[PDB]
DNA sequence: TGCGAAATTCCATGACA
DNA sequence: ATTGTCATGGAATTTCGCA
DNA sequence: TGCGAAATTCCATGACA
DNA sequence: ATTGTCATGGAATTTCGCA
C-alpha cells in the first residue's frame, strides 16, 4: 500500500526519486511527469504482480517486457525487477535456447601406441545385403588403422563375436564407445573383464568424443557411394576392399598410412613404399618408434567471441533426450559439481543423481 | 642383397581332421616368414575354398610378397593359383616329400601341434573357441634366436597381454591318462 | 612407347627434366636418382594408366594420390596429370563434398506497406488436437502481423479455406511460399489469379528463403511449449490466444509490436501503447507512414575466407534431393545459365531443363 | 477531451435469418465507430454462443475498449457480459426501441443491408462465399464525410483491390422482377 | 566538465521440417 | 524464374543525475 | 643473390545417426 | 566418471632450377 509514496507526493525526497520531476497525484494514482509523458508509479507491493503480468503476457524476455510496462507504468530501477522474474519464470528457463556458446574444443593426445586405445561405433542401419545390416567399425587410435565387421544388429551379442576375433592379433587396453545399447550391456562389461579391457565411454548425446571413429565412418559411407555408383548396393562384399583400402591410404597431413604407421612397412599392395627397403627390420622398428612419437598433432582453437566455460556450484541445465514437439527442449536446472575437464562436467540435477556430461548439451542457467 | 621383412613371406599348411568344433574340422596356419607371427583360421576342409575363404581375411589386412606351402590339394589348384596371380602374389612349393620350412617357421609350427593337442584333449571338442587366445599366445612366445617375440617384430612395441608363462605346453604326464584311453 | 626417353638417356636435355639428376636405365626401365631415392620414370603413353591406377585403389584426392605414386615412380609436373583425372573421376565429383563456402546472405529490403507481400508456411504435423494437425502461418512482410488456421491437412484444400477468411480484411499483391505440394497445385495458381495476386516461391530446399515466416515459426512453436507445460499438448484451443499475443509484442531491436506497425493504434490489449493519445487519427496515420519507412533494416554480412560466388557458364552440381544411403550427395554437373542475383542462380543440367535454386544448393565443380 | 480513434468502440446487431448458405442463417455484423470498418461472420443463430465464437476471432485480432449494440437476447444474457468483463471490454447498450449507431455507422449498417439483399437476389442461397467479398468493398467503399475508405483509415495505405466502381447497390429494375415473384 | 550508475544499444548464438 | 530472420541476455556504449 | 615456376604446406569447409 | 576428427582442393608459402 502507500508507504514510501507519501513523502514522495508530500515534497521531501526519497531514494532513486530523482528530484526535477513533478511526482503528483492524480486519478488516484501516484502519477510522474517524465520525458516520455506521464507515467504511473505503483506501490512496491504491486510491482512484482506487475512484471509478472506483463512478462506472461508472451513468456518475453527482458527488453521485450519493459518495453509493454513503459507504457503505462514508471519506477526506479525497472529492468532489476523484470530480470528478477524472468530467472524466476520456470518455462522460460526450460525453453528459451541460449545465446552463449562452448568454449573452444579439446584435441587430446595422440595415443602414445597402436592398441592403447581402441575407438569403436556401429553404422546403421544400412540396405540388406546378404542380410547383413550395420557395421562395426573399429579404429585403432594411434594409428587409424581400422577393422570392419558387418553384423546383422547392432547387439552386444554380433559386437562381441568380432572383437574375438580382433583380439586373436592383439589385446587392446582401452576401448572408447558411445554409451549405446550394444556397449552399456552388462554383458559387454564381463567380456572385458574377462580380458582386461578398460571400458571407457563418450558422454550421452555427443559423437565428438568418440569421434576418431565417427569420422573414420564419414570415410568409410564416402568410398562404398564411390563404388556402388550405377550398381546395386551390394556392399557386403567390398568390406574387406575397403577395409584394406583404408588402412593402406596417405593422410596427408602426417604423410602415412595407417598401415604404416601400424608396420613400419607397406605390405605387398600396389605403389607400396620402398623407402626402409635397405634396413634391417631392427633399423626400421625403431625408426618406427621415432615417427609415431613426432607425428603432428593439432592444437586448440581459439574461444568464440561469446563463449562460456563451466565454474564449479554454477547453475547450469541438460539438453533434452529427444524432445517431443512442443516439449521444452530444456531439462530443469541443476549443479556443476566437479569439473572434469573444460568441456565435461559432473552434475547432479534436481531427481537428483550426478551426471557426466560434455557442456554442449549444457546451458548455464540464465540469470543466476 | 636386402633384409628380411614381414610380409614377404607366408607359409601355409592346414592341420586337420580334429574332433569338431561348431563344425569346424580344420585349421589353416599361417606364420610370417619373417616375425613367425601366426593367424589361424578354423576351416571346414582343406579344399581351395575353405582357403581361400580365410586367406581373404588376411589379405584385407596385409599381402604378402610370397606364399610358401606344400604341394597339398588346395595350394596347387588352378583356382588359388588365380586368386594368387589376381592379389600379385608370388606361389611357392615345397617339392613333394621334401618340405622345406625354415628354422623359424619349422620350429613356430612344431609348437603350434603340441600346442593344440595339449588343450584340445579335455576339450577336443570347444577348441574352435580357443583359436583367439592361442594365437596371442604364439605370437607373444619369446623367441630364443631374437629377443623378441612376434607381436614385438611386427608391431615394434609391447603387447598389453604377454605370456611370461614360460609354460610347459608338452602332454603333461596327466593328459597321456585319459589321452591314450580316449583313442587306445 | 620409348620417344622421349631416349634422347635422354643418350644424355642431351630435354624439357622440364632437369639436368644434375643421372637419369639411366637398368632393370629394363628409365630410372633416376632423385633426393628421395630412385624413382622409375614411366613413358608418358602410361602415365595417364598409372595415375588412375593409384587414384582408383581409394578414390583419393590430390595429395593422398600423388604420394602412392611417388613411392614408385617420378616425372614432369605430376600433380598437373593427377588433376586431370580428378576432374574426370566422375564419382568423386558426385560424391566428395564442398570446401568452398557460400557468399554472404542478401537481406532483401523490407517490403513498403503491409500487404505488398505475405509470407506463409505450414508447421506440421502435430499432436492431434481436436483433429487439427498442422498450422497455416501467415506473416505479412512489412509488419510482421501474423495469422494462424488450424488444418487437418497442408493441402490446397484447406490453404484455400484459409486465405479466403483473411482475404476478407484485405488482400495482398505477392505470396511467397515453400514449393510444397500445397502451393505448387495448379488449383492454387487459379485461386490467386482470380483475385489477382502474383505468386513466387523459394528456390527448391531452401527456406532461408522464406524465412521471414521460418523465423515466425520458432517463435510461434516457443511459445506454447511454454503455455503446454505440465499440461496435455491441447494447442488447437492457443491459436488464438498466441496469435494475438506476438502480433501485440515489441520487437526489442525495432521498438514496435507488429500490431503497431499494422494499424498505429494498440487495441485495447493489456500495457496498451498510451503516447498517440492526442493526435487525431490523421495525425497518427502519416507518423506511420513515417516509422514504417524509417524502421530498421540490416545489411549484408561479410563474406567467408573461402567462399566463391558464381559467374555465368560455370560448371557447378545441385545438391541431391534427399539423398538414400550409399548414393552420391551430389547431381552430375551442369552449367550456371543467368545469374539472378549472387545468391540465386539459373542452371541448366544434363537432363537437361532450366533450374533455379540458391547457391547453398550448389558446389562449384572442382578441378574446372 | 481526446480525438476519435479505431478500436475505441466496436458496433454489433445481426443480420437475419436468410436464404441458408451452407447451413447459416444470420450474419453478425461489426463496424469499428471510427473508421466503419466492417468484419462479417455469418452464423447458425442470434445466441451467446455463435456471438462469442466469432467476436472470439476478431478478438484474436484487435480488442475494442467498447462494445455498443441493442438489448437484443444475445448482448444481454450474462454469458456475453462475462465474456466481456474477461476480455476488458466494456458493454453499451441502445434503450430499448430507441436504436442509436451514429451518423457514420447508422450510414454504413443501411449499406450493408441494401448490399446483401442485392447479391443474395438470384442466389439468396450461395451467400456464404461471398461474404469475404462483400467485406473487401465495404472497406474500400469511399466515404463522402473523409476523404478515405475504411481501408486507408484502418491501415494508412492504400487497398490492392479498390472498388472505384461508385456501383448502384440499389435493387436495379431487373431484380424486383424475380424478387417480388420469389416471395410475392 | 566530470563522476558513478543506469539506461540503451550491440551483437553472437541458435532454430524455424 | 529470385533473395534469411530476429529474440535473447550479457557486454559495451551512451546518457542520466547530481554537482 | 635473385628470378619464375613448381612443390609443399596451409587451412576453412563439412560430415561422421 | 572424461575429451572431436581429418580429407579436401585452392591459396599462400617455401624451395627448386638455373644463372
Ligand atoms: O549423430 C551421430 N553421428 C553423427 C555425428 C555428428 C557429429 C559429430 F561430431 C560426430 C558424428 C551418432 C553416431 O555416430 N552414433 O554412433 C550413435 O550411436 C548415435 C546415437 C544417437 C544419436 C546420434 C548418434
Ligand atoms: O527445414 C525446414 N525448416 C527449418 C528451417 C531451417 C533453416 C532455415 F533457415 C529456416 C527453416 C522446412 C520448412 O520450414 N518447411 O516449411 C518445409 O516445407 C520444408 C520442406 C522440406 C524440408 C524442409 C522444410
Ligand atoms: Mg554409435
Ligand atoms: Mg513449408
Ligand atoms: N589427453
Ligand atoms: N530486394
Ligand atoms: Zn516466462
Ligand atoms: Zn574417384
Amino acid at each position: 500500500l502507500d508507504a514510501e509514496l507519501d513523502q514522495l507526493l508530500q515534497g521531501h525526497y526519497i531514494k532513486g526519486y530523482p528530484k526535477q520531476y513533478t511526482y503528483f497525484l492524480e486519478d488516484g494514482k501516484v502519477k510522474v511527469s517524465r520525458p516520455e509523458g506521464v507515467k504511473i508509479i505503483p506501490p512496491q507491493s504491486d510491482r512484482q504482480k506487475i512484471v509478472l503480468q506483463a512478462h506472461n503476457l508472451a513468456h518475453t524476455g527482458r527488453e521485450a517486457t519493459l518495453l509493454k510496462i513503459a507504457n503505462l507504468y514508471w519506477w526506479p530501477n525497472m529492468r532489476k525487477d523484470v530480470v528478477k522474474q524472468l530467472g524466476r519464470c520456470q518455462q522460460c528457463l526450460i525453453t528459451n535456447a541460449s545465446n552463449k556458446a562452448s568454449g573452444p574444443i579439446l584435441r587430446p593426445d595422440r595415443p602414445q601406441k597402436p592398441f592403447d586405445k581402441f575407438f569403436i561405433d556401429y553404422i546403421g542401419p544400412l540396405p540388406p545385403s546378404q542380410g547383413y545390416l550395420y557395421v562395426l567399425v573399429v579404429v585403432d587410435g594411434m594409428t587409424g588403422f581400422t577393422w570392419l565387421y558387418p553384423t546383422k544388429a547392432p547387439s552386444t551379442s554380433a559386437t562381441v563375436k568380432s572383437l574375438n576375433v580382433l583380439t586373436s592379433i592383439a589385446i587392446p587396453k582401452v576401448i572408447h564407445s558411445d554409451q549405446g545399447a550394444a556397449f552399456t550391456s552388462s554383458t559387454f562389461a564381463e567380456w572385458a573383464k574377462e580380458r582386461g579391457i578398460h571400458l571407457e565411454f563418450s558422454t550421452p548425446y555427443h559423437p565428438q568424443s568418440s569421434g576418431k571413429v565417427e569420422r573414420k565412418n564419414s570415410d568409410i559411407k564416402r568410398l562404398l557411394t564411390k563404388l556402388l555408383v550405377g550398381r546395386p548396393t551390394k556392399w557386403y562384399d567390398l568390406l574387406p576392399v575397403v577395409q584394406l583400402a583404408l588402412n593402406n591410404t596417405y593422410s596427408p597431413v602426417l604423410k602415412y598410412t595407417p598401415h604404416q604407421l601400424l608396420f613400419g612397412i607397406d605390405s605387398n599392395t600396389p605403389f607400396a613404399n620402398q623407402d626402409t627397403l635397405d634396413l634391417t627390420r631392427e633399423e626400421e622398428l625403431s625408426l618406427l618408434q621415432e615417427i609415431r612419437t613426432s607425428l603432428y598433432h593439432p592444437s586448440t582453437p581459439p574461444a568464440s567471441s561469446r563463449s562460456w566455460s563451466p565454474v564449479v556450484g554454477q547453475l547450469v541445465q541438460e539438453r533434452v533426450a529427444r524432445p517431443a514437439s512442443l516439449r521444452p527442449r530444456w531439462h530443469k536446472p541443476s549443479t556443476v559439481l566437479k569439473v572434469l575437464n573444460p568441456r565435461t562436467v559432473v552434475i547432479l540435477d534436481h531427481l537428483g543423481n550426478n551426471r557426466t556430461v560434455s557442456i554442449d548439451n549444457l546451458k548455464p542457467t540464465s540469470h543466476q | 642383397d636386402r633384409p628380411q621383412k614381414p610380409f614377404d613371406k607366408f607359409f601355409i599348411d592346414y592341420i586337420g581332421p580334429l574332433p569338431p568344433s561348431q563344425g569346424y574340422l580344420y585349421v589353416l596356419v599361417v606364420v610370417d616368414g619373417m616375425t613367425g607371427f601366426t593367424w589361424l583360421y578354423p576351416t571346414k576342409a582343406p579344399s581351395t575354398s575353405a582357403t581361400v575363404k580365410s586367406l581373404n581375411v588376411l589379405t584385407s589386412i596385409a599381402i604378402p610378397k610370397v606364399i610358401h606351402s606344400d604341394q597339398g590339394a588346395a595350394f596347387t589348384s588352378s583356382t588359388f593359383a588365380e586368386w594368387a596371380k589376381e592379389r600379385g602374389i608370388h606361389l611357392e612349393f615345397s617339392t613333394p616329400y621334401h618340405p622345406q620350412s625354415s628354422g623359424k617357421v619349422e620350429r613356430k609350427n612344431s609348437d603350434i601341434k603340441r600346442l593344440l593337442t595339449k588343450l584340445l584333449v579335455g576339450r577336443p571338442t570347444k577348441w574352435y573357441d580357443l583359436l583367439p587366445v592361442v594365437q596371442l599366445a604364439l605370437n607373444n612366445t619369446y623367441s630364443p634366436v631374437l629377443k623378441y617375440t612376434p607381436h614385438q617384430l611386427l608391431f615394434g612395441i609391447d603387447s598389453n597381454t604377454p605370456f611370461a608363462n614360460q609354460d610347459t605346453l608338452d602332454l603333461t604326464r596327466e593328459e597321456e591318462l585319459s589321452l591314450l584311453q580316449e583313442i587306445r
